[PDB]
């Protein structure tokens, strides 16, 4: 509780860099990143596995301890906005996080072979990882 | 290693290995169960 | 596509300019001719030693992971009082002796199935059969399988099979040496590996093995 | 043709085929018949050249910190003799950015990469240009002689394109190297017999040459 | 040492007389520029023997007289 909710901001942002690298890879150097065809697959699967393990750990702390963490930061401070982008850990957060991560990892293991005979491969996994980013 | 396993298969090398293992076994047994003169375990 | 093509004779060796031995042609992954003593002369025994290296390296890789990653989590504030060389002495349930015999039972099943693979390759076959579907016959140590190749990376999908097996073996030799460093420098410093890394990176000159 | 203490057997293998063939082999080390190990007439030539080169570096790097230090040009802290630098901790020790044993591991590793390559070039000269050593093996291949590789890395300039100039330079090399080896022997024996630096010995002998060598075994 | 003393004189004369006895005298490859033999080995030999005689005589003189 003391040091594990302060790093609860990463679980959206951990899937993100492989769609960032694909969105600057396929858009700039398509032969290069498509030559690295199956590696971004396993990189998305590994980053979603990190988010899976961290969501399972938060779920274990929710079923052990009854608390809610609302680790909010500041986003815009000019006038009446004072906007926040923080991360609200209720048991619903744990249910939804494992519900995203487990299904997403299994669909990515599935989609390594579903798209294995597709010319459109890496932009699908960019959409997948950015969708998992957005939904988490 | 070829022909080293044949040397270690030879009677004195094999006898010293077997009797070193066996003597260590007896030695550690006598450490564990020292000063034995009966078999009371039935 | 899936043939396990070997390395060429003009491959990089452990010692450049040296003659590789005749029993290390390159059929095995990570073949750089390392044999100052020549323990792999008999090829029927070099197969067993290749399997030995493979399993040794896989266990060392999982082990170095289970040492350094959880220590990173301890530094992040997840696990309390972590120390791998005192993580067997600390308390669990089952006394650490019931755990040992349950471990020996379960790992005896697993490693016995692997042994039966080693003695006779097709005995313990897995990846169950399917109609008009020919599961490819695997090699020892690389069973493929639905359980160990579910991403189908072993038959040579992302990269060739030889370079992937060489990746496994080289990354794992490095992990074997990392675990030897763990077993040695956690007893000649009585401290943490990551702590030792940050301590040497503080002053690389005087914070070396010769200080202790 | 200049012969310095030549013998009847020394004029059977030291004809002209080496830099510095003054025929000086009274003991009979480099006799080609019945050879093996490190007493070989080729390995002994290589050893002369290499100990001479390392002795030239030693001679013009051991009195250099005292050639300067008694004339300015450096701090007096980094102006120790050849033996008060940590290489004789009984006699002296300087504190560098690492302890002396880390620096020994440095020497061992870096010179291992530098000299095991040299050794495998001694065994098969064609090597050291066939394995990927970060691409800089392009210059480490050309050997010819083992002791005189002459590539882009060791011989960037020509300095002996023709064989006359190269022979004269090889002669100058081995002669300056023998002089430097005798100089290193003088360094060791002088530091052992006086306990001061070699430049201190030179300045004490030059200025008022009294008790030049009469101080036998006295510090 | 202490050139000019007795210990120097009766050692120098012993060394030089042994070198002479080997050169032109009854005492006895390595081609030297010397007219008649007396190589470096013979030179070192006569020097060694003359030093033997010199040590013997200086210490027989230091024992008595
Ligand atoms: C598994 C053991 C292994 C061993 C014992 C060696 C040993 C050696 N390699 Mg080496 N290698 C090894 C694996 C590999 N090497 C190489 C590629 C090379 C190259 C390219 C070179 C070497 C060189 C060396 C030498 C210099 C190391 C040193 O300075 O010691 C240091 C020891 C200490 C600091 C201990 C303290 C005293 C030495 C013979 C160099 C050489 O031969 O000269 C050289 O150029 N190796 C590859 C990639 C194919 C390997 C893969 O496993
Ligand atoms: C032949 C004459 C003789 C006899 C009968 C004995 C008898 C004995 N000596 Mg003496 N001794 C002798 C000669 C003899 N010795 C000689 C010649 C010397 C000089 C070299 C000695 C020097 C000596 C010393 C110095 C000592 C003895 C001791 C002993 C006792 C052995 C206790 C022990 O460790 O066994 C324990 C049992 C074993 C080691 C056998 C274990 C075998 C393995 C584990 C297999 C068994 C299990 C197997 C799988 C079957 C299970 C069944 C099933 C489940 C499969 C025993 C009374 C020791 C003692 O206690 O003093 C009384 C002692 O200290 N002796
Ligand atoms: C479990 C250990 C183990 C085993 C069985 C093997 C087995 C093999 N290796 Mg691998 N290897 C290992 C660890 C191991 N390796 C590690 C840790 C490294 C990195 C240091 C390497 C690096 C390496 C290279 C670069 C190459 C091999 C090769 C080979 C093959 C031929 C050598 C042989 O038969 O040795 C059998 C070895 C043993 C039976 C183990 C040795 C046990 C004895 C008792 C000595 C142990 C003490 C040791 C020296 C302590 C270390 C001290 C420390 C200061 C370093 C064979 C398949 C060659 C090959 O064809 O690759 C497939 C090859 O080119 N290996
Ligand atoms: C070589 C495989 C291996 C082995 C034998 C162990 C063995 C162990 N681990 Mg490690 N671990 C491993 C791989 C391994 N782990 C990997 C790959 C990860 C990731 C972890 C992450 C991990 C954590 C996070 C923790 C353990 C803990 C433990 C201990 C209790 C496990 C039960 O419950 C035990 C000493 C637990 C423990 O008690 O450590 C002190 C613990 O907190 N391990
Ligand atoms: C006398 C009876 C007997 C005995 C002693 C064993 C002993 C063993 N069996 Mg076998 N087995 C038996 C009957 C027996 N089995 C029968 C009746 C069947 C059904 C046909 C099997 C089917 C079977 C399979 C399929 C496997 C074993 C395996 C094993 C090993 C388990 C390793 C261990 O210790 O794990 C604790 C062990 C050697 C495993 C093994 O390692 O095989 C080599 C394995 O995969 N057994
Ligand atoms: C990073 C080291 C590494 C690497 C490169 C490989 C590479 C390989 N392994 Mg090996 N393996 C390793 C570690 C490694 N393994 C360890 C630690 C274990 C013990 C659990 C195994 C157990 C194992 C089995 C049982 C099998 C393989 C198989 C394979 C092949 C396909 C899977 C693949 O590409 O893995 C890619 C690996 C990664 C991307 C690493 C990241 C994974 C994170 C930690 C999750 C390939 C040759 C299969 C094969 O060859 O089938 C024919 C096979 O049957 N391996
Ligand atoms: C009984 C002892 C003995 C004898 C008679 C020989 C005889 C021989 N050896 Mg062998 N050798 C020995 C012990 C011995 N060696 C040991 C113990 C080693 C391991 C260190 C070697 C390693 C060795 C190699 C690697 C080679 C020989 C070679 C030779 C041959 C020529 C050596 C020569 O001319 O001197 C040449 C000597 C020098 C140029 C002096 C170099 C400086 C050395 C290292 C000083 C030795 C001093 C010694 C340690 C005492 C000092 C003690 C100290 C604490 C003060 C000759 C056949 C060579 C050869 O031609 O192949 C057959 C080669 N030998
Ligand atoms: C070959 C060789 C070797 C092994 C050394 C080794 C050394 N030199 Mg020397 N040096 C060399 C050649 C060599 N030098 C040459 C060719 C020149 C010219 C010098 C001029 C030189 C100076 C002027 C000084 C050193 C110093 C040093 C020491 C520190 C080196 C350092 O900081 O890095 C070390 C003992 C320094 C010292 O004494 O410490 C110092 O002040 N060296
Ligand atoms: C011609 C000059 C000369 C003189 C005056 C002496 C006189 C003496 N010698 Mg010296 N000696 C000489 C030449 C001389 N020796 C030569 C040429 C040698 C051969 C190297 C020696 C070798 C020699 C030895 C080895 C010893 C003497 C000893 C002695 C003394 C006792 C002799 C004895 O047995 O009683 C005596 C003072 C002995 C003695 O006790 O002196 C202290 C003794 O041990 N002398
Ligand atoms: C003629 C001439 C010449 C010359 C001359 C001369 C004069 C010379 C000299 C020389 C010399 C002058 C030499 C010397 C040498 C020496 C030596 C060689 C020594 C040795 C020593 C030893 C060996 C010791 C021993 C011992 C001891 C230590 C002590 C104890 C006892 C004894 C004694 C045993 C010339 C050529 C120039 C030219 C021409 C002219």
């Amino acid at each position: 509780m003391e040091h594990t909710y302060q790093y609860s901001w990463i679980i959206p942002f951990i899937p993100l860099p492989v769609p960032i690298l694909l969105g600057v890879g396929l858009l700039l150097f398509p032969t290069a990143t498509k030559n690295l065809r199956r590696m971004w697959t396993f990189l998305s699967i590994f980053l979603l596995s990190i988010v899976m393990i961290f969501s399972i750990y938060l779920s274990i702390q929710q079923i052990f301890l009854s608390c809610i963490h609302q680790n909010v930061w500041s986003w815009t401070i000019n006038n009446e906005f004072s906007f926040e982008f923080g991360y609200f850990i209720d048991p619903l957060t744990s249910i939804m996080s494992i519900l995203i991560t487990t299904v997403g990892i299994l669909v990515l293991i599935y989609s390594d072979n579903y798209m294995s005979h597709d010319q459109g491969y890496l932009r699908f996994f960019a959409y997948m990882g950015f969708f998992n980013t957005s939904m988490l | 290693m070829r022909d080293l396993k044949t040397y270690l298969s030879v009677a004195p090398v094999l006898s010293t290995l077997w009797f070193g293992s066996l003597a260590g076994l007896l030695i550690e047994i006598n450490r564990l169960f020292p000063d034995a003169l009966t078999f009371p375990f039935f | 596509s899936s043939v396990c093509e070997p390395l060429p004779p003009d491959r990089p060796l452990w010692f450049p300019g040296s003659s590789p031995p005749e029993w290390l042609d390159g059929s095995l992954p990570g073949d750089f001719g390392f044999d100052p003593l020549g323990l792999g002369s008999d090829p029927d025994t070099l197969k067993w030693f290749a399997q030995a290296e493979l399993i040794h390296s896989r266990w060392a890789m999982l082990a170095v992971t289970g040492i350094i990653i959880p220590e990173c989590l301890e530094r992040l504030g997840f696990i309390e009082n972590f120390s791998w060389y005192d993580a067997g002495s600390r308390e669990y349930f089952a006394d650490s002796t019931t755990l040992f015999v349950a471990q020996m039972v379960l790992m005896g099943w697993a490693e016995g199935r692997r042994w039966a693979d080693l003695i006779k390759p097709g005995s313990v076959d897995i990846e169950p059969k399917y109609p008009h579907k020919v599961n490819p016959k695997p090699d020892v140590g690389y069973p493929g399988g639905l359980w160990f190749d579910f991403m189908m990376w072993g038959r040579g999908s992302p990269e060739p099979v030889m370079v992937l097996r060489t990746k496994e073996i080289k990354n794992g030799r490095l992990a074997m040496l990392a675990f030897l460093g763990f077993c040695f420098q956690a007893t000649y410093t009585s401290q943490d590996p990551i702590e030792n890394l940050m301590a040497h990176l503080a002053d690389p000159g005087h914070c070396n093995v010769f200080s202790a | 043709r200049p012969l310095w203490f030549a013998s009847s057997q020394s004029l059977s293998y030291l004809d002209g085929s080496l830099p510095g063939d003054y025929g000086f082999d009274p003991l009979g080390l480099s006799d080609p018949e019945g050879t093996g190990g490190f007493i070989e007439p080729r390995w002994l030539a290589y050893g002369e050249i290499i100990n001479g080169r390392f002795a030239m570096l030693g001679a013009a790097g051991a009195i250099a910190p005292e050639i300067l230090g008694k004339a300015g040009l450096i701090p007096a802290e980094t102006a120790l003799p050849w033996f008060q630098t940590g290489v004789i901790p009984p006699a002296g020790t300087y504190t560098y950015w690492a302890d002396n044993y880390t620096l020994f591991v440095l020497e061992m590793a870096l010179m291992g990469f530098a000299e095991h390559r040299r050794l495998q070039d001694w065994y098969n000269p064609g090597s050291m240009g066939k394995q990927y050593f970060l691409g800089l093996e392009k210059g480490l291949a050309g050997s010819g002689n083992p002791a005189y590789p002459g590539g882009p890395f060791f011989n960037p300039l020509g300095f002996g394109k023709d064989e006359k100039s190269l022979k004269e330079l090889k002669l100058k090399e081995v002669k300056n190297g023998r002089l430097a080896m005798l100089a290193i022997l003088g360094y060791f024996i002088q530091g052992l017999v006086t306990g001061v630096g070699p430049y201190q010995n030179l300045l004490d002998h030059l200025a008022d040459p009294v008790n030049n060598n009469v101080l036998t075994s006295l510090k | 040492d202490f050139i000019g003393s007795s210990t120097n004189l009766i050692m120098v004369t012993s060394t030089t007389l042994m070198l002479f006895a080997g050169r032109f005298g009854l005492a006895p490859g390595l081609q030297t520029g010397d007219p008649a033999g007396f190589t470096l080995a013979d030179t070192l030999a006569c020097g060694t023997v003359g030093h033997i005689i010199g040590v013997g005589v200086v210490l027989g003189l230091k024992n008595i007289g």
